[PDB]
């Protein structure tokens, strides 16, 4: 029936094409998953409401295309976000390097105090993992930004990631 | 043969039956209001019945308006699904092969798709715009 909520938080997922931004959103909001790779056309969003401590928060999770052809479309939506998750692929070193450029995209187009969270997705494929958890953790600490390894495939930590993202938006404002 | 557009039409069907249940409580509620006006003439039993009726009327009013949005949301989510599919089929061609009338309607679907997503966001926002005045109304 009617869904009554305490706060609305806008979130953004950004990161290289292929790292699993859409599968994470599918896992979190619809509790599904697909091995097919369908590139995101521009942007999309989905709703999930969550119970965090006292309150019901409604999460508008925006999903952005990672392909450069859509960056001009996707940077419109940086500004009005309260929270931006930067996602990389555990089995791709260059996707973890490119985290830095996505952070500069945040500083360029987001609001000054936007919240930030780093996510190394695809933790499932232990074999071809290349980016070490501590290098990434170390990088994330001393930006004052939290960090988490997720697998949208088997569902590890993906709610934790979004919950942590919500927590830190609630501390603020 | 369909897929989790099944979730969409079940939710649609559920919302319509919920609207119908509200328009009948609204008719019922307004039939009582005219009864207690004429009983205006202890009176504590009926003064508090009309107090409950005021709240009840306001709840059904807020609830109807939200259900109507939830129904517009799923109609947009369905249109988005059709546009997105249509655009992807046009992208299967390589761009050398599409003549100028392809690009024009490929462009057209993309903007229509982005516009459908914008109205989804305008409904999300309007849900808060009405949620913000509801706490300005519940301050009493
Ligand atoms: N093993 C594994 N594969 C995953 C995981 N998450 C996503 N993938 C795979 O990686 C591919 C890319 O996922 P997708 O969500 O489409 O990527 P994206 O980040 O949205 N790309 P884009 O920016 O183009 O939309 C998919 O084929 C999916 O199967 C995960 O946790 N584990
Ligand atoms: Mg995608």
């Amino acid at each position: 029936m009617a869904k009554t909520y305490d706060y609305l938080f806008k979130l953004l997922l950004i990161g290289d094409s292929g790292v699993g931004k859409s599968c994470l959103l599918l896992r979190f909001a619809d509790d599904t998953y697909t091995e097919s790779y369908i590139s995101t056309i521009g942007v999309d969003f989905k709703i999930r409401t969550i119970e965090l401590d006292g309150k019901t928060i409604k999460l508008q999770i925006w999903d952005t295309a990672g392909q450069e052809r859509f960056r001009t479309i996707t940077s419109s939506y940086y500004r009005g976000a309260h929270g931006i998750i930067v996602v990389y692929d555990v089995t791709d070193q260059e996707s973890y390097a490119n985290v830095k450029q996505w952070l500069q995209e945040i500083d360029r187009y987001a609001s000054e105090n936007v919240n930030k969270l780093l996510v190394g997705n695809k933790s499932d494929l232990t074999t071809k993992k290349v980016v070490d958890n501590t290098t990434a953790k170390e990088f994330a600490d001393s930006l004052g930004i939290p960090f988490l390894e997720t697998s949208a495939k088997n569902a590890t930590n993906v709610e934790q990631a979004f919950m942590t993202m919500a927590a830190e938006i609630k501390k603020r404002m | 043969m369909k897929q989790e557009e099944l979730k969409r039409l079940y939710k649609a069907q559920a919302i319509q039956r919920q609207l119908e249940e509200v328009e009948e409580r609204q008719r019922a509620s307004e039939i009582q209001g005219v009864r207690l006006e004429k009983a205006l003439r202890d009176e504590a039993q009926l003064l508090q019945e009309w107090f409950k009726l005021v709240l009840e009327k306001n709840k059904l009013m807020r609830y109807e308006s939200e259900l109507l949005i939830m129904a517009q949301e799923l109609e947009l989510e369905d249109h988005q699904s059709r546009l997105e599919q249509k655009l992807r089929e046009k992208m299967l061609k390589e761009e050398s092969q599409k003549d100028e009338k392809d690009l024009n309607e490929e462009q057209e679907v993309f903007t229509e798709l982005m516009q459908v997503i914008e109205q989804r966001d305008k409904l999300v926002d309007s849900l808060e715009e009405q949620r913000i005045r509801e706490k300005a109304e519940d301050q009493h």
